[PDB]
């Protein structure tokens, strides 16, 4: 595989006073449920965070009501029953489909110069900007030298890394010529396939921008109280820090 | 034993406990004990390494009250920490960044070791207590990072048995009892679960026999001229006591590697860290993009840069007739990065302590500074062209450091004057 | 000085704040974590219970008895006076919490029939034996020997309290909400 | 200090160590320490608590090798090891009756220390060390219980939280903090695992200092007479090295306890156990004849003593207006049975040091060895009629022994003239 | 509830050189597969160990032939299959009927005579030997207190103690007057409910040793290794202690 | 004299053997249990397997490659002699250890379409990449970076070997048995 270019994306949590957009947690929300639920999963995301601050923060009733959709095979019981705020969103549905709970954490959408971690240090893993690349990244028609040769079942996508490239599209000395590489996904995303709530534009562009920080929330619920913490905690050692360097500075004076 | 002064029972209450448990004597010829008053910067973190010890197992065993050592349960109980246990999020990335924090201070603080010769005698049992510390360190922090069970866990637990799954004849049979079975499977975690609170503990001991190492003999000083000895008027102009002139200049110091940490943690928690690992553990399937931590990223690429086209390597599966492949070749030259390490107190010979004053040790030391930076850097490159011959060059002087170049430096050395005494560094500064 | 003195404390309670500061998320963590935070009620189908069957269910982590009381379980409670009980409170969460410990205010008919209470010994937690056991025909605890009557009410052993009453209804003729 | 003769380095090697780390000056002034050479087979009773120590930490890591904290796996993970794990079953046997033996240890222990005047002055700091040690083995060994899970594992776990939420106004927070939610559930039984892992190292902190103590002032004998130190050959006179003399002593009566020991692991390993520990937890079923162990009852057995008809805790509800109640009043007598126990140094007035000179004295003693046996005894008893009085006229005797006869014995005493010194007992004997 | 009386049983097993009876306990599973499966289950027990030494010690294709009368739902899969060897006997079809992996173990058969557990120093914890009162323990008729008194579901068994009891057999004080009390279990043995292979003799007193002796075995499978390993400790502390007396009686020959 | 200085002997070994025999149960444990030593055989179904795509199963803990190979990727391993080879072992379990390391010989048929091995890198056991990677036409191993060619033969990288091939058999047509 490899690891190649992505779309900038000014996500609102980006940066140091990032913080989540309440409004688009819902929107994501809804094109996770509408679109990829069907064939991916959440089987680590507790559906009661829905309410819990630095999210969606729906009200208790709307989880309540949400959570009924989903079927749940009762853990004591066996038989299954409807969804409650306490169960866990289901398995993925596609046997082949991987777990959405944490793909905008285990995957990097920027590549140090050499190696270096330069870029990630200035941008970032990158994990909700390579999902957006993923999402707009197919393209109408193949790359010519694939014309005639996609392996049966698979679709070209620019910012997919680990899919079969043909033969046909190798180099000499076996190097892939394209950009991308052909994914098992077939586009998920079509222009104004979801109405949302407070009428959002719902382009391919805006729906793998709303999905990205929802997919962002669902990695990492607590990603504004750790910010509010770290800044806390950066606040109070530089006081501990100036008071020590007054203290020590004062202290070797009856030496030298 | 430096020059102090003994403790002397004051209050009532102290010659009530002084007489039946002297702890309060130990305690004030311990943190008194004369230290040089010429100390920079690089003698703070003995300090951050003793924090990072107690940050490690404090919450390292908070961390046990929550999480699952089983294979169906490991990589959910940790998402249960982070999402559910309050402030469990943060424990985590202090646990696992703190880890980070533990590994960049030993290599400055055994780069402060190999430059300022603080380990020539008498400082030799500072230096192995040193060893076996990093070797328990080593073996703990790995297994640390089998317990989230995720991709990069898995498979770097099959790995390690592996390596002790190379030695020639034994290695078969130690795999499968460090393995438990087959392959890497419930009775792997569990058992490595054991250890990495074991071993820390075990670490703690040895960080007593370090303490009292130092204690006894004295701090080395950027110089190198040790303590005078001669009486207690003249150590008071070489040296001051470790309390409360260094303890609050460590201190100081504390609160600004905490400030810069606290950010990492609180902001970029991820980036020392790779991505992979919170993918759940797959048997059928490696990652593409495999790169362990950085700080075991050295060892890496030794492991890698010894294949079975190398010149060196095929001399010696000659002479061996056959018995030393890549494989188990790779295996001694990693830990063997550790034995040539170990042994530098009988590798360098120059008599002068402190490498200040040698002027052609200090172009051989920055170069193995810039090796050992460089030797991280390649282990998460691609081993094809053109970094599998930098690999070599790499692991090649490192070898050459210790056992070829020290001991001839110490025959051809042209040393310069150090100064006469602590006190005259310290004033003409 | 005050240049001078406040230095040598504000670097010390920084470092004592820093102490505590420190300490206090490695308190917190022990405490409830959200998926328990969030239980709710639940409904129990009571259609088979005949008198002097009792009926345990789990709610909260704890053990809550439904008993449909025979004949005679009934009398035992209304017979006691309220001055030879040990605890004059009823600890019901439905009645306030100043009512008296009576037999009518331990059951939810005014026949006394059904008893819900609590299956949470009150001196420390065990499961009192059912049926019709200890000096007092009604509940023994066998942890360190706790005597309740036929209304559960405490008459004997370190027990302070009456085993509590949750919050209990009878939504429909066949079905009881606990909590 | 005694006085002893220091260390000499012998060979080459010693001398080479000496400069620089003094551990073998320390181990031979510490191994070779003068001892006096009176003590009778009650002496032993310190080093078989050293080997139990070890034996349930080193049984205790493999255990945890195998071992799943969780309450759908833990008690199922137990039993794994009993049939597949190889050997598995000896050393759980060993780590359950190893407690048993670890705690037979220490009574034995204590009842030594109490009869021949161990805690009176200088040695109040060992005393007050050995208190703390016991605080931890008793918390230890119940966190322990808990982890297989069983029946009793429960509803024990439940109890130890209504223990603490016992207390006025804060317990019922404190008990949800100790349980981590309304009820003993699997965040109960993961921090339970933790800390029992986690207390049995500060166990052996503790000891050190404990070790640390008696050496600094002197074992204690028979006799009560203080070691003659006014000149190295009239201690050697009244003292023998601890080292080899009482070294193979204490190791022989070792032997023939481990002898007694592994007879018990190997042939009934559930004598000194309770059968409903073999069933899996239920939370909606109590047994009826719950039994703790033998080394807990004479504490369970005051805690049911004081129920609410006693006439003292009326006393004390009166008092307090009703907040003193049979609940908080039944818990500060079981955590005042360590209370008592602890303060006996400046409750005992009797000048005497020894209990062999002291008549009146031998009388109080041996009802009390004889009132912890029947406050064991009656724990496994039913609360019903006549136990109950029993153990309460035994819970009793306890607090007069401490509280009430003790300083009153100081007064009335009728002496007996000690040796003039140690080397006088010996010669009779 | 309380502690009764039992029916002192000589097993094989018991004493420091008992061992346990190879076709003793091939006739106990035969018991067990017809009669207690039915209800029972053993959830602990790894069903490959009925050819395991120190056991019934079947051999392995037999124990393959028992082992797929047994139906297992897949840990992966799902879909139910025949039984492994690899795989534990099946959890108790009924409800309330305990597991009898450790029933063995987890029941006393004796008693200390005022609970001084002098008995049980004597005679053992009794878990078999009370196994095999509770199986024969069974009355023709009630107790002349319960005559036109049962509860309809229960049966008197003399040895049982833990079950309820008819007010009309408590004496006046409350304590019961039976020795034993109702429990829950129809009378699973009948005389020659069972066939055995070598035409062995099918009792009711039989079967209950039997199957006794096989639930021993469930409970502790490793008895057989304890009592040798134990033996050969004590062999080895004995000869420890001998050397170190000796050493220690000429070590402090020189003083006294 | 014999009877003296032969005491402090054998009271040592005594020792000696007391605390070898009570440490070698403690490093026993660690050896693998039971339930795992009871693993079997696997029936794999290859019926819908097409040319160029690879089946991977799991046996024993690890991966085990079913590969039907393409017309190129079979005169590829054809192609390489013995002496062009770093290992001429075929590392098999069905013909003898002996056997050389020919593509004839790393194929359960004699048209060598099917491919059945270990997914086990012999250097430390990781999975190799499979489809075609590396530098012959092959199978690439991403933790240490060991190129295997079309036949599953190592040619380049740390590791000793060829990627072994377990007992494996075609019981019918259209099903293959693994162990
Ligand atoms: C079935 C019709 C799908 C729907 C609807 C969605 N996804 Fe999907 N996805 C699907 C498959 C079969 C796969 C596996 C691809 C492979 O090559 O194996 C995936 C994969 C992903 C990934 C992983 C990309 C990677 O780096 O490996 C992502 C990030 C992903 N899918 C996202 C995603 C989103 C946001 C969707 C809703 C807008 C969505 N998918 C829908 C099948 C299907
Ligand atoms: C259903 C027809 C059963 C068969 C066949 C067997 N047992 Fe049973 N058993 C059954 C029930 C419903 C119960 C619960 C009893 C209760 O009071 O709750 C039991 C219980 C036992 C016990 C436990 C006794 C105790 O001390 O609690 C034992 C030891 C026991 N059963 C043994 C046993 C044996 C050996 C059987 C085959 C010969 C057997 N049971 C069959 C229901 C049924
Ligand atoms: C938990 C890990 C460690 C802790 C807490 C620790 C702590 C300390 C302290 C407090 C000192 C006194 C001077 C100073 O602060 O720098 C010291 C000195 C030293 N340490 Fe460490 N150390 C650790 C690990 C190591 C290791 C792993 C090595 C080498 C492999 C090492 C080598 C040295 C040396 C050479 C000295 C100088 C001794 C002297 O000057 O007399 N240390 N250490
Ligand atoms: C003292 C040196 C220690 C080091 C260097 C160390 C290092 C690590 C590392 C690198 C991880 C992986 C973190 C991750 O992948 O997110 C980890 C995990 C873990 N460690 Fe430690 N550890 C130490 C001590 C301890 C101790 C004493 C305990 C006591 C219980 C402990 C308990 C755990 C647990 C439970 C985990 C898994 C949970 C998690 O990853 O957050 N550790 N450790
Ligand atoms: C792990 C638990 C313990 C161990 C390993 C231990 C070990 C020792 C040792 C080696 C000694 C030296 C003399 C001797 O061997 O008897 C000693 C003395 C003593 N111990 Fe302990 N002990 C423990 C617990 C306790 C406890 C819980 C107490 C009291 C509550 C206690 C009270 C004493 C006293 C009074 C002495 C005599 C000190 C003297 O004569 O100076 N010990 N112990
Ligand atoms: C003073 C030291 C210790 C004491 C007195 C002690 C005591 C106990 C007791 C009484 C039990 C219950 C046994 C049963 O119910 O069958 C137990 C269980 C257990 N202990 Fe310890 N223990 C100690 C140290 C340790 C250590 C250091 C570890 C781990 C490194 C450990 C790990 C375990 C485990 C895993 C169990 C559950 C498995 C079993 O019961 O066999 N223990 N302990
Ligand atoms: C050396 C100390 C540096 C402190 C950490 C730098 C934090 C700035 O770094 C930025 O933090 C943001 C906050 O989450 C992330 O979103 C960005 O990806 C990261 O680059
Ligand atoms: C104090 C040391 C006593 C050693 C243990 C006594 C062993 C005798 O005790 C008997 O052992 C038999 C063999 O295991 C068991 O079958 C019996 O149940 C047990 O009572
Ligand atoms: S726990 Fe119920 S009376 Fe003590
Ligand atoms: S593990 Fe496969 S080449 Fe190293
Ligand atoms: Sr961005
Ligand atoms: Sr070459
Ligand atoms: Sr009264
Ligand atoms: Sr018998």
């Amino acid at each position: 595989a490899g690891g190649g270019h992505v779309e900038d994306v000014p996500f609102s949590f980006e940066g140091p006073f990032g913080t989540f957009d309440q409004h688009q947690l819902q929107r994501g929300l809804q094109v996770y449920t509408e679109v990829c639920a069907a064939c991916h999963g959440m089987k680590f995301v507790p559906i009661r965070s829905l309410s819990e601050p630095g999210g969606p923060e729906l009200p208790e009733d709307q989880v309540r009501a949400y959570a009924t959709q989903f079927t749940v095979t009762d853990e004591e019981t066996g038989e299954d029953r409807e969804g409650k705020p306490t169960d866990h969103f289901p398995h993925s549905a596609l046997e082949n489909a991987p777990d959405l709970s944490l793909m905008a954490k285990a995957r990097a959408g920027f590549h140090g110069p050499m190696g270096t971690g330069i870029s990630q240090l200035f941008n970032g893993i990158g994990g909700p900007e390579y999902i957006y690349s993923v999402l707009t990244g197919f393209p109408e028609e193949p790359p010519k030298c694939a014309e005639g040769h996609e392996p049966d079942g698979f679709y070209y996508n620019r910012a997919f890394q680990n899919g079969s490239v043909p033969d046909t599209c190798k180099d000499a000395n076996g190097v892939k010529t394209t950009a991308g590489s052909w994914i098992a996904m077939p586009p998920p995303l079509m222009d104004d396939l979801v109405e949302y709530a407070d009428g959002h534009d719902a382009s391919v562009h805006a729906m793998a921008e709303d999905v990205s920080a929802f997919l962002m929330w669902a990695a990492e619920p607590k990603l504004m109280a750790r910010k509010q913490a770290g800044f806390t905690a950066v606040m109070f050692l530089t006081v501990l820090s100036v008071l020590l360097y007054l203290t020590n500075k004062r202290l070797w004076a009856g030496v030298k | 034993g430096i020059p102090h002064d003994h403790y002397e029972p004051r209050t009532g209450i102290e010659k009530w406990l002084h007489s039946r448990l002297p702890i309060v004597a130990l305690a004030y010829d311990t943190i008194m004990i004369p230290t040089p008053r010429n100390l920079n910067w690089m003698w703070i973190w003995g300090v951050v390494l003793a924090f990072c010890l107690v940050l490690q197992i404090v919450t390292g065993i908070v961390l046990a009250m929550h999480y699952t050592p089983h294979v169906d349960l490991a990589f959910a109980s940790v998402e249960h920490i982070m999402r559910n246990v309050n402030g469990g999020f943060m424990l985590r990335y202090l646990h696992a960044n703190g880890a980070s924090l533990f590994f960049i201070a030993v290599y400055l603080h055994i780069f402060r070791g190999l430059y300022y010769g603080s380990y020539k005698a008498p400082r030799e049992v500072t230096w192995i207590v040193g060893m076996l510390i990093y070797l328990a360190m080593m073996a703990t922090a790995f297994m640390g990072y089998v317990l989230p069970w995720g991709q990069m866990s898995f498979w770097g637990a099959t790995v390690i048995t592996g390596l002790f799954g190379a030695i020639p004849g034994i290695g078969h049979s130690i795999q499968t009892w460090l393995l438990g079975g087959p392959a890497v499977d419930n009775a792997t975690l569990n058992r490595f679960f054991s250890l990495h609170y074991l071993l820390p503990f075990v670490i703690a001991a040895l960080v007593a026999i370090h303490i009292w190492a130092f204690h006894s003999t004295g701090n080395n000083n950027p110089t190198g001229v040790e303590v005078r000895r001669t009486s207690k008027a003249e150590a008071q102009k070489d040296t001051v006591p470790f309390w409360p002139y260094f303890i609050i200049k460590d201190v100081f110091a504390l609160a600004v590697v905490l400030l810069v940490f606290f950010a990492i943690v609180g902001f970029m928690p991820n980036y020392l860290g790779h991505p992979d690992n919170y993918i759940e553990a797959n048997p059928l399937s490696t990652p593409a993009h495999i790169v362990p931590e950085w700080y075991f990223l050295p060892f890496y690429a030794i492991l890698r840069a010894f294949t079975a086209d190398v010149w060196v390597v095929q001399i010696a599966n000659f002479i061996s007739f056959g018995i030393i492949d890549a494989k188990f070749f790779g295996v001694l030259a990693m830990f063997g990065a550790i034995l040539v390490m170990a042994l530098v107190p009988w590798l360098d010979t120059s008599p002068v302590r402190s490498g200040r004053y040698r002027p052609m040790f200090k172009i051989y030391f920055w170069l193995l500074a810039a090796d050992f930076v460089i030797l991280t850097w390649v282990g998460a490159q691609q081993t094809t062209f053109p970094y599998d011959w930098i690999s070599l060059i790499a692991s090649a002087y490192w070898f050459a450091y210790f056992l070829v170049i020290l001991p001839i430096l110490g025959a051809i050395e042209k040393p310069v004057a150090p100064p006469a005494t602590i006190e005259e560094d310290f004033n003409a500064h | 000085g005050t240049r001078r003195d406040f230095l040598y404390y504000a670097t010390a309670g920084a470092g004592a704040v820093a102490t505590g500061a420190a300490v206090w998320p490695l308190i917190n963590q022990m405490n409830p974590s959200a998926d328990v935070q969030a239980l709710a009620s639940i409904f129990v189908d009571v259609s088979s219970v005949e008198p002097g069957v009792q009926l345990t269910v789990k709610f909260l982590g704890k053990p809550i008895f439904i008993r449909r009381r025979t004949e005679a379980d009934i009398e035992l409670g209304r017979s006691v006076q309220l001055g030879q009980l040990v605890d004059t409170n009823a600890r019901n969460a439905n009645i306030d919490a100043g009512a008296e410990a009576t037999d009518q205010n331990r059951t939810l008919d005014e026949a006394g029939e059904w008893l819900v209470m609590w299956g949470v010994c009150t001196h420390l937690g065990c499961v009192p034996i059912g049926g019709v056991s200890g000096d007092f025909g009604g509940w023994f605890c066998p942890c360190h020997g706790s005597h309740y009557d036929s209304a559960g009410r405490i008459r004997k052993g370190p027990a302070p309290e009456n085993l509590p009453i949750p919050l209990a209804k009878f939504i429909d003729e066949t079905t009881i909400q606990l909590g």
